[PDB]
């Protein structure tokens, strides 16, 4: 998080949405769940924040 | 996780019968509940499921529209309302659920079915 | 639809046995897993699970129980069948709704 | 002093489940390192003299 400025990328995509607090935990790699599986999935790879 | 069925009886074709199943050893509210029946005719036959919130109810075509599945969380009890019973419906009715609710959503509650009651005879 | 074979398995006490299950369709689910389980129902008792996800065993299940398979073709294996292993072994698929069971294999001890 | 602003714990836990992806399953690691014949040998292979 403290080195973000020093990391150069081709681009960044910002994905915007409203999710229930308890379901925030599903917004991660290696996850399963109603959101992780049917609404919004992330690849098991490196990401920004 | 213990399931205890009751309500089995001999009922003339055309009439109705209502089953119940008491749950203990686990939190009833946190699991989906199923009915499965056993007979030489079908071996083990899945009939219906009611989800943990009591909202979604799915039925096998063989009972769809004749049987209704319901639950009373306040009594930790699963029920099955069987209307217009036929001779073909003779079977031992088992109360079935799961120990693992890690994925408490469709269709994952059909994947383990590892908790079974003693079963009650319906004729 | 699941079909098991043999319908009845005549195994001498202390000898190995296996039960076959064949599906009408691949039991590989949309997530790549396979939801093919095996249950044993002892006379006077309800069904209990022994093997799940083709080859995993439940806690409390003797190490003599194992299994393997893929696609449509699955096998339940018992390294040695004991007197207490008498019962009907069912295969179950949860991959395709409604979930289904095989007709069950009656394993008896000779 | 936690949970004051910018206080963090340097350690974190592994949530190892029996129902997750392979990359998220636990592994036991053993790393062998040899001391290359400085002092007189203490360990040798199954050889005859």
């Amino acid at each position: 998080a403290t080195k973000l400025n020093d990391l150069c990328f081709s681009n960044v995509y910002a994905d915007s949405f409203v999710v229930k607090g308890d379901d925030v935990r599903q917004i991660a790699p290696g996850q399963t769940g109603v959101i992780a599986d049917y609404n919004y999935k992330l690849p098991d790879d490196f990401m920004g924040c | 996780a213990q399931l205890v069925e009751s309500g089995g009886a001999l009922v003339q074709p055309g009439r109705s019968l209502r089953l119940s199943c008491a749950a203990s050893g686990f939190t009833f509210r946190n699991y989906a509940m199923h009915w499965v029946r056993q007979a030489p005719a079908t071996g083990l036959q899945w009939l219906a499921v009611i989800t943990s919130d009591g909202r979604n109810k799915f039925y096998a075509d063989s009972v769809k529209g004749r049987f209704t599945i319901s639950r009373e969380d306040s009594k930790n009890t699963l029920y099955l309302q069987m209307d217009s019973l036929r001779g073909e419906d003779t079977a031992v009715y088992y109360c079935v659920t799961q120990r693992d609710n890690s994925r408490d959503y469709f269709p994952h509650y059909f994947h383990d079915m590892d908790v079974w009651g003693q079963g009650t005879t319906v004729a | 639809v699941l079909t098991q074979s043999p319908l009845s398995l005549p195994v001498t006490l202390g000898q190995p046995a296996s039960i076959s299950c064949r599906s009408s369709q691949s039991l590989v689910y949309s997530d790549g897993d396979t939801y093919l389980n095996w249950f044993q129902q002892r006379p006077g008792q309800s069904p209990r699970r022994l093997i799940y996800q083709v080859s995993n065993r439940d806690s409390g299940v003797p190490d003599r129980f194992s299994g393997s398979g893929s696609g449509t073709d699955f096998t339940l294996k018992i390294s040695r069948v004991e007197a207490e292993d008498v019962g009907v072994y069912y295969c179950m698929q949860g991959s395709h709704w409604p979930p289904t069971f095989g007709q069950g294999t009656k394993v008896e001890i000779k | 002093t936690p949970p004051a602003l910018n206080c963090y714990w340097p350690l974190n836990d592994y949530g190892f489940y029996t129902t997750t992806g392979i990359g998220y399953q636990p592994y036991r690691v053993v790393v062998l390192s040899f001391e290359l014949l400085n002092a007189p040998a203490t360990v040798c292979g199954p050889k005859l003299s």
